[PDB]
RNA sequence: UACCUGGUUGAUUCUGCCAGUAGUCAUAUGCUUGUCUCAAAGAUUAAGCCAUGCAUGUCUAAGUAUAAGCAAUUAUACAGCGAAACUGCGAAUGGCUCAUUAAAUCAGUUAUCGUUUAUUUGAUAGUUACAUGGAUAACCGUGGUAAUUCUAGAGCUAAUACAUGCUGAAAAUCCCGACUUCGGAAGGGAUGUAUUUAUUAGAUUAAAAACCAAUGCCCUUCGGGGCUUUCUGGUGAUUCAUAAUAACUUCUCGAAUCGCACGGCCUUGCGCCGGCGAUGGUUCAUUCAAAUUUCUGCCCUAUCAACUUUCGACGGCUGGGUAUUGGCCAGCCGUGGUGACAACGGGUAACGGAGGGUUAGGGCUCGACCCCGGAGAAGGAGCCUGAGAAACGGCUACUACA
RNA sequence: ACUGGCUGGGCUGGGCCUUUCCUUCUGGAGAACCGCAUGCCGGUGUGUCGGGGAACCAGGACUUUUACUCUGAACAAAUUAGAUCGCUUAAAGAAGGCCUAUGCUUGAAUACAUUAGCAUGGAAUAAUAGAAUAGGACG
């Protein structure tokens, strides 16, 4: 099958190299897995030595993570928008390491609601449709999360104005083709200017 | 250099978290969220150069994820056209036993240079090997010599 | 090579086994364990050339099979055994105790010992630190790993096992003053006194001795086994490791000869 | 044993070769042949072609026995030996040959902080349960073809095969919180190991203070004076070893397994506890190793002087793939790399080395061949099982033979 | 064969002086020379008595670079040279030897390869850099 030895190549001065040995077990290689959107569907390769290794085709949800708060939930993916290498991925939607991807914040957003009672990216002021509150069953609640803005902070501008629209940017940092799983995180601070500019420009 | 971003992707340390809410103040570079760095040994230095800097090579024995092992070499700059790679020049003497005297012999060496260093032509160096980064690259300089009139 | 190879084959086996290139086409191969394949003593060139008990290859896997000898309280039945260095081999039906060490000449030899000193061994620390849940442990050179030992011990040092629970009982350091013997080289054999020693940041440092008799001599930190600071812990062999040369040898055995008859 | 003789001329002295003399673990052949010790032998031309016979199987008390199997008569589940067959392991070691190969193999010397490893050795895993389910072999009996180590359909049954599957106890940590005397709290969940991602710890060199905000306090005359405090391993060098937090998984492992002994307690129940072995099992360490890899070293040829990149040639970046690094592969971008110190190409009646033959010293020549390394089983390619094969006394297709 | 002597003659080496001496910091233990007294015949163990500069060890910093030579380490077995033993001798082999023995005892040595790589001493010989528009050295 496919080989990845050095005999068949050119040396560095210019020299064609001659006929060694035939092809050996070791040193091979195997067709590049897919991944893309879709069902899930798992298969299952043994490699060397009694070892197993996973191949992804489709995947529609993965683990993410916020850093800085510290909040990993399995939320679903939407679509790869940019991939560095080619711009030929993003149209077919194929995902690989460091694409660029659409997140909802459905379990991030619940999550922070808990954290405190605070809102997060309100623009729809006008409409005032969906407005409702329940009380916290306590006083002392409060107290606690009076106490943990003082030093925890507000979330910077830049980053709100996009939970408005509902889509978050995230980088995929698994490796789809060996683990099985595309795990990643989420994007903050200064690496927003370099992406922004060259995503929707 | 010019810019540092200018790629594709986003050129940065790895496992360095940038954008925390609190800031603090402390030692253990890599720890605090400031550029990271190591220290080779046998004597070497790290230059003031690639810890007030802003390049990021993942290649580079510094600042980077490489170690060096094994032979320590010295040599010539012969060219450096390329791309943060050059060649060296060695030269020694062979013996010839039977005519009892020896005979000039030549190679040519590979090894990948640092941003840290500038090294124009007919300077010296010293490389030392590390894991094989291309096809004909398995050092890294390491100690520009000073330039002699 | 398409495996691993599973036969050896005489004339290239190692010359301290001491086996004649005649009569017959293998050697005994001895099969993996604690010792390196190129530093070790099969058991069964042991009990038929050494010991003359058995004659041939038959009787000789009758006597472990049998279950009546056991290396280090252990009775392993395998032939083709690695035994290395230090270890205690005991044969107790016949009750003799037998230990492994170098003569001064770099061969094994049939050394007797009393049945209370069989009951201990030292060992040298190659690598000392703390495995899974935090616990420290360190391994020697027959291949035992003990957990929990005491703190100050590092590595390139020596402790003493009891050989029946197994935990250290004693230590020694690793510095000018101590007494050393030497397992591989040019120099398997010699006894002496670390003088001082020289380090090299990179590989292969460099120790000097002096032996009883002034004289001198060098080898490699990975080379030497610390058997003591002074008043060695075991039973030299006879010679003491002292390293004569041809003339003096020659005449001393003559002389003994001549008086003896 | 550091050695010479005959031959051009009518005769002489030279340069110069021809011939003579000796060895060879160096081959053939002719003539001849009484004894003792030792024993090489279809390599050279044809890695040309092959009839026939053989060269790899395996059982102990310890995986599976209703043989209409043998042997007795201590076993009413069996209990001794034991055909056939299922399951486990090896068959990847040995043995043969030298076709190809000119920095290729190989030699000495380095590296894996760049990886895999059955087996051996030593450690090591608290988060219906007097026991769970369906097939199949051997076997009785009915068949096909001129042809084989071809096999069909019908009726039974075992697992260390296949697939499920509870396992005793508490503490401590982070979250949710029934509840207001604004001060802590009922109860509620998670917490082994295997995988993946993100964050945190993994320190330290010599000292004296002075300010901002405030809360554990001791002594105490209630004026107040204060303030001491715990760990942290290793290498020349790391993001190392190890630990903590948030999560995840067509998701593993944590013994439904076999032999010997026949013991101790008191509610006397077909009760509870108890020894030595075999076979297995996650991780770490070791051994036999394996795969890559740093420096230097090869015979003849210029009637071979400029070579490499179309369709990777030198490098940078992002990914894919492999057990792992790497222009190994896929995309984008620079224009490089070797050479008179002989590159590139051509010849070899060329496997490399340890070494053999002959000698003042310096050398010349041979090395298929008993030891180490490499490659091959008519020529090419492709693959299943397994820790290990691009295997040929394994399979698939073409070529040439048969 | 053993013992002493010559201010015996030499060869190799190590210390100081002559403008030359030979880097430096931290820590360890501790001798000789010094003063005390319990003791004996101008001296010593005395003691948790104390003050100097120096031999060793451990740790850190600094020095023109190659060639050359000496000494170390590491590097198969077989083969080469070579020690021992009357296989009846020899080529070979690694055996064997002693008394009477229900026993004792030994050997299976040593040197070389020589190019490349790792340390150490030497500083003649053959190359190479340093202050000149001072962009020189020290406090």
């Amino acid at each position: 099958g496919i080989s990845r030895d050095s005999r068949h190549k050119r040396s560095h001065t210019g020299a064609k190299r001659a006929f060694y040995r035939k092809k050996r077990a070791f040193e091979l290689g195997r067709q590049p897995a897919n991944t893309r959107i879709g069902p899930k569907r798992i298969h299952i390769v043994r490699t060397r030595g009694g070892n197993h290794k996973y191949r992804a085709l489709r995947l529609d949800s993965g683990n993410f993570a916020w850093g800085s708060e510290g909040c990993t939930r399995k939320t679903r993916i939407i679509g790869v928008v940019y991939h560095p290498s080619n711009n030929e991925l993003v149209r077919t939607n194929t995902l690989t390491k460091s694409a660029v991807v659409q997140i909802d914040a459905a379990p991030f957003r619940q999550w922070y609601e808990a954290h405190y009672g605070q809102p997060l990216g309100r623009r729809r002021q006008q409409k005032q449709g969906q407005v409702v509150e329940e009380v916290k069953k306590s006083k002392s609640v409060e107290k606690k999360q009076a106490a943990r803005f003082a030093a925890h902070g507000k979330v910077d501008p830049a980053l709100e104005k996009q939970f408005e629209a509902g889509r978050l940017y995230a980088i995929i940092s698994s490796r789809p083709g060996q683990s099985g799983r595309a795990d990643g995180y989420i994007l903050e601070g200064e690496e927003l200017a370099f992406y922004q500019r060259k995503l929707h420009k | 250099e010019l810019t540092v971003q200018s790629e594709r992707a986003f050129l940065k340390q790895p496992h360095i978290f940038l954008n925390s809410k609190v800031k603090v103040k402390s030692t253990r570079p890599g720890k605090g969220g400031r550029r990271w760095y190591k220290d080779v040994g046998l004597g070497f230095k790290t230059p003031k150069t690639a810890i007030e800097g802003h390049y990021i090579d993942k290649k580079c024995p510094f600042t980077g994820m490489v170690s060096i092992r094994g032979r320590i070499l010295t040599g010539r700059v012969v060219s450096t056209k390329m791309h943060r790679t050059i060649i060296i020049r060695r030269e020694y003497l062979h013996y010839i036993p039977k005519y009892n005297r020896y005979e000039k012999r030549h190679k040519n060496l590979a090894a990948h240079v640092s941003p840290a260093f500038r090294v124009e032509e007919g300077d010296m160096v010293v490389v030392g090997q590390c894991r094989p980064l291309s096809k004909t690259v398995r050092f890294n300089v390491l100690r520009v010599l000073p330039r002699t009139g | 090579a398409r495996g691993p190879k599973k036969h050896q084959k005489r004339l290239s086996a190692p010359s301290h086994w001491l086996l004649d290139k005649l009569s017959g086409a293998y050697a005994p191969r001895p099969s993996t364990g604690p010792h390196k394949l190129r530093d070790c003593m099969p058991l069964i060139v042991f009990v038929r050339n050494r010991l003359k008990y058995a004659l041939n290859y038959r009787e000789t896997k009758a006597i472990m099979m049998q279950r009546l000898v056991k290396v280090d309280g252990k009775v392993r039945t395998d032939i083709t055994y690695p035994a290395g260095f230090m270890d205690v081999i005991t044969i107790e039906k016949t009750g003799e105790n037998f230990r492994l060490i170098y003569d001064t000449k770099g061969r094994f030899t049939v050394h007797r010992i009393t049945d209370e000193e069989a009951k201990y061994k030292l060992g040298k620390v190659k690598r000392v630190q703390l495995g899974r849940g935090g616990v420290p442990f360190l391994v020697t050179h027959d291949a035992r790993t003990i957990r929990y030992p005491d703190p100050l011990i590092k590595v390139n040092d020596t402790v003493k096992i009891d050989l029946e629970t197994g935990k250290i009982t004693d230590f020694i350091k690793f510095d000018t003053g101590a007494l050393a013997m030497i397992t591989g080289g040019r120099n398997m054999g010699r006894v002496g006194v670390i003088t001082h020693r020289e380090r090299h940041d990179g590989g292969f440092g460099i120790v000097h001795l002096k032996d009883a008799l002034d004289n001198t001599f060098a080898t490699r930190e990975s080379n030497v086994f610390v058997i003591g600071s002074e008043k060695p812990w075991i039973s030299l062999p006879k010679g003491k490791g002292v390293k004569l040369t041809i003339a003096e040898e020659r005449d001393q055995r003559r002389a003994r000869a001549l008086a003896a008859a």
